[PDB]
RNA sequence: GGAUCGGGGUCUGCAACUCGACCCCGUGAAGUCGGAGUCGCUAGUAAUCGCAGAUCAGCAACGCUGCGGUGAAUACGUUCC
RNA sequence: UGCCUCCUAAAAUGUAACGGAGGCGCCCAAAGGUUCCCUCAACCUGGACGGCAAUCAGGUGGCGAGUGUAAAUGCACAAGGGAGCUUGACUGCGAGACUUACAAGUCAAGCAGGGACGAAAGUCGGGAUUAGUGAUCCGGCACCCCCGAGUGGAAGGGGUG
């Protein structure tokens, strides 16, 4: 209910983050401004 | 058009719309509309002002209405609590006060049934 | 009464703020006080307690300031910040006093800034 | 026999207190005083830490102190 | 410019005068506010206040309400935390001078079987809270497009430091009593 | 005497030592049984006793209680080895130090309300002593 | 729908509270067709509408016995009750 | 039977028993970050439905409320209540500490990148804190293109996550 869920960033596809989330309290694909390392700068990093 | 607090229903004739009132009757009405000269035959959508003042005045100067005749009624029949009469005494216990036959009867002054 | 629920409550905010900002010798407090008639100013360095510059919208050079509190306050702003670089001070924190910033204080704020105090 | 180990668990002992005593010299960085909550909190040159761990920004020597009631730990360069 | 209000600088404030000697001109007593709450328990269920218990005091009060929510929560009511369970509006200045001027114009005198309400109803610091019971009592609303009948509370807050003179006042600004 | 509830049902032994510091003295009544020896007193010594007093006066008079058995002593089951946790309360027992004062009379008769108070004496488990109000 | 209540009354009766009938105003309950079960009725019948009488000063006359206005639908038949 | 909190535990730390008590094997996309604002519970007085206790008004009330969740230590300066904008629930690091048989565990100023909030000062490397966890092995996936069994590839391996 708690799954681990992976922020891909949306330039470089570069899967950077592993995170949790509730499916149940918000079941859709969330989104957050991640800092990337490969672009060097903040983008939106999608789930996976 | 809230005539003394009752507030009649619109598409509504006067004779019988005058009935709502705690008071007034169909007969009172045959004088309300009577001693003010509007027709029986009327739409109270239709009510002018003008006329509304001229039954803002008779009813309050020759009839009584809501407030002054229930305060009057439970003001007697505390009355008659109060003096320890019979009528008092029955209205207290609910059976009926006019005589009434209590023994397959009097469901009126008391509730539904209870089948002890 | 109105005044003391204003004032206890202006005091609560400040204390607030004050746990945070400090200001020293070298960085000192620019803290504010507007009543509804004027606004003082004053440099506070408060290691000691030593205010080492002030001003205010009482003097009459600020007084005879053609406009109203908004341009009293730029006034005293840019007094401040005068004799602020007279004591040898480039670079302060601001202490809103407790008031929201905005208004007159902010005009004040913008004023020291705009000519040399470098908060 | 009855069975009345219903309660024989503990959890480890986190070695909490005070680390570094007043007047002690200390370096930037070094913990003075690990502990659950604010029982003391941070004075000047002294910082709380994640889990309220009161370390020192410089170098210097503890001195206890209280400041309106709270009780605190500041290092004097 | 309220009229009641300009009557109330040119008779009441020097009346106040002449019945208590205030030795200070603004030790005078004046109504602070008006506070007009609903006290809804039919909203937690179902949740209809909107069209019922807003557009209506839109229309009286004229202010938009504020729908006070629940702080605890009651077993015995079946609510819980963060309901609506209440409206409420507070009235400053011109506007609730207004309100209380309309009220005892053309709004209090029709409420059914009224003769004046209570003077004893004081909280003992010169405030003042009663109740009504029909949406009727004003114009502004027909019956025609409204909903069930429902009632307002009402607090009136005064500067007033004690009783008598929250009651005097009130007597002067028009309020019925027996 | 039952404590109503006891947040703690399993305490450990409360402690003998030292002169008591509280309750030393006659408050209430005229006479006073003392205490001289540490000692637990239980609730039923407790009640044997104030039965002792009552029943030696018959009447008139009215007796304090001003020790309260609320410390539990637990009891392993009869017959059971050591250690499988700790045993059930049982006891009911009031720490009584030297110098407490465990019960007062008062009573218009001096030498009935003495000899009662020596009847309860004899019932504890404990070298105490009647003392006055002075 | 007209029970129910307040107020005001008429008549009878020595007398109307226990316990009479009738009248006026306002008040306006239960009751929206009634379960299991059960009743009457084949023609001027059911149904429905009044009128009259005996008893009776008065009457709880909706009870009982009578009079007339309008006025039906069905019965193939005896398997079953 | 591991972890967390208290008491035992003898006023540093630590400290045993099949000693006394409880919790945990999560939850939160906000219940995180930041900026700003606020103060609770309880009691008393008055008030349509509404009563002891729903919402309201006025007093009194410094914490007896609350804190996502046990307990302790804390928190009213709030860490408690509310609102706006946000993703720092970062990347590259990290002087110096605590703790510790080892393995582990814990804190960390501060520097840089690129950001959030803020007028600024500043704060932010999840959550008031301390449980919500599992070494190594062996594998999987994404990326980097490091090696590539004659050579070019590839297979396979390696690194980073
Ligand atoms: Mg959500
Ligand atoms: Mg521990
Ligand atoms: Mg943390
Ligand atoms: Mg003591
Ligand atoms: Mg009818
Ligand atoms: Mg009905
Ligand atoms: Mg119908
Ligand atoms: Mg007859
Ligand atoms: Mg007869
Ligand atoms: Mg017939
Ligand atoms: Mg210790
Ligand atoms: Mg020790
Ligand atoms: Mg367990
Ligand atoms: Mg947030
Ligand atoms: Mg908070
Ligand atoms: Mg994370
Ligand atoms: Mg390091
Ligand atoms: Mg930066
Ligand atoms: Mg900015
Ligand atoms: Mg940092
Ligand atoms: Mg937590
Ligand atoms: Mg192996
Ligand atoms: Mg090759
Ligand atoms: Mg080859
Ligand atoms: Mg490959
Ligand atoms: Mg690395
Ligand atoms: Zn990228």
């Amino acid at each position: 209910v708690r799954p681990k869920i992976t922020l891909a960033c949306e330039v470089c596809k570069h899967r950077n983050y592993i995170t949790k989330k509730n499916r149940r309290n918000d079941p859709d694909r969330l989104e957050l401004k991640k800092f990337c390392p490969n672009c060097g700068k903040h983008q939106a990093h999608r789930e996976t | 058009a809230r005539l003394v607090g009752v507030d009649l229903p619109r598409d509504k004739r006067m004779e019988v719309a005058l009935t709502y009132i705690f008071g007034i009757g169909r007969t009172r009405s045959n004088e309300i509309l009577a001693a003010t000269g509007i027709d029986r035959d009327l739409r109270t959508r239709d009510l002018t002002e003008e006329q509304l003042i001229h039954l803002r005045d008779y009813i309050e100067a020759n009839l009584k209405v809501e407030g002054d005749l229930r305060r009057e009624v439970q003001a007697d029949i505390r009355r008659k609590i109060e003096i320890g009469c019979y009528q008092g005494l029955r209205h207290r216990r609910g059976m009926p006060v006019r005589g009434q036959r209590t023994k397959t009867n009097a469901r009126t002054r008391k509730g539904p049934k209870r089948t002890i | 009464s109105v005044s003391a629920t204003r004032r206890i409550s202006r005091l609560r905010r400040h204390t607030r703020l004050r746990k945070k900002l400090s200001g020293t010798a070298e960085r000192p407090r620019l803290v504010v006080h507007r009543s509804a008639r004027h606004i003082h100013v004053q440099l506070v360095n408060d290691l000691n307690g030593t205010t080492v510059a002030a001003a205010s919208s009482i003097e009459a050079d600020v007084r005879g300031v053609p406009g109203d509190k908004k341009a009293r306050s730029v006034r005293v702003g840019q007094l401040i910040a005068e004799r602020a670089k007279a004591a040898g001070i480039d670079t302060v924190v601001f202490d809103r006093g407790g008031y929201t910033y905005g208004g007159r204080i902010a005009a004040l704020a913008d004023a020291a800034r705009e000519n040399g105090l470098s908060f | 026999g009855a069975s009345s180990s219903r309660n024989g668990r503990d959890s480890a002992a986190q070695r909490l207190g005070v680390k570094r005593y007043g007047g002690q010299v200390v370096k930037a960085g070094e913990i003075l005083v690990r502990q659950r909550g604010t029982k003391f909190h941070p004075g000047v040159n002294v910082g709380r830490g994640g889990d309220d761990t009161l370390f020192a920004k410089t170098a210097g020597a503890v001195e206890f102190g209280i400041k309106r009631g709270r009780k605190t730990v500041s290092i004097v360069g | 410019q309220p009229r009641l209000k300009e009557r109330y600088r040119s008779e009441i404030r020097d009346a106040l005068r002449k019945q208590f000697g205030y030795g200070n001109v603004m030790q005078i007593p004046t109504v602070t506010k008006v506070v007009v709450n609903m006290g809804v328990g039919e909203a937690a269920r179902d949740a209809k206040l909107i069209n019922g218990a807003v557009n209506d005091l839109a229309l009286i009060t004229g202010q938009k309400p504020e729908v006070r929510r629940a702080r605890k929560s009651i077993a015995q009511f079946k609510l819980r935390e963060g309901m609506p369970v209440g409206v409420r509006v507070t009235l400053r200045g011109d506007r609730m001078w207004e309100f209380l001027d309309r009220l005892t114009s053309i709004a209090l005198p029709r409420i059914r079987d009224f003769r004046g309400l209570s003077p004893k109803q004081f909280d003992g610091v010169g405030n003042y809270t009663f109740g009504l019971a029909e949406q009727a009592v004003f114009h502004e609303v027909d019956v025609d497009k409204i909903d069930r009948v429902r009632g307002m509370d009402i607090n009136v807050v005064t500067s007033a430091a004690t009783d008598d003179e929250g009651r005097a006042l009130l007597r002067a600004l028009g309020f019925p009593f027996k | 005497l039952i404590p109503r509830k006891v947040k703690h049902r399993k305490q450990h032994h409360p402690r003998q030592r030292g002169i008591a510091s509280g309750g030393t003295t006659v408050n209430f009544g005229d006479y006073g049984i003392q205490a001289l020896e540490h000692a637990y007193v239980t609730n039923r010594q407790i009640e044997s006793a104030r039965i002792a007093i009552n029943r030696h006066i018959k009447r008139g008079g009215k007796v304090w209680i001003n020790i309260f058995p609320d410390r539990p002593l637990t009891k392993k089951p009869a017959e059971t080895r050591m250690g499988s946790g700790k045993g059930s309360p049982e006891w009911w027992v009031a720490n009584v130090k030297p110098g407490r004062v465990l019960f007062e009379l008062s009573y218009p008769n001096e030498g009935v309300a003495r000899a009662a108070l020596t009847r309860a004496i004899h019932k504890l488990p404990i070298k105490a002593r009647i003392i006055t109000r002075e």
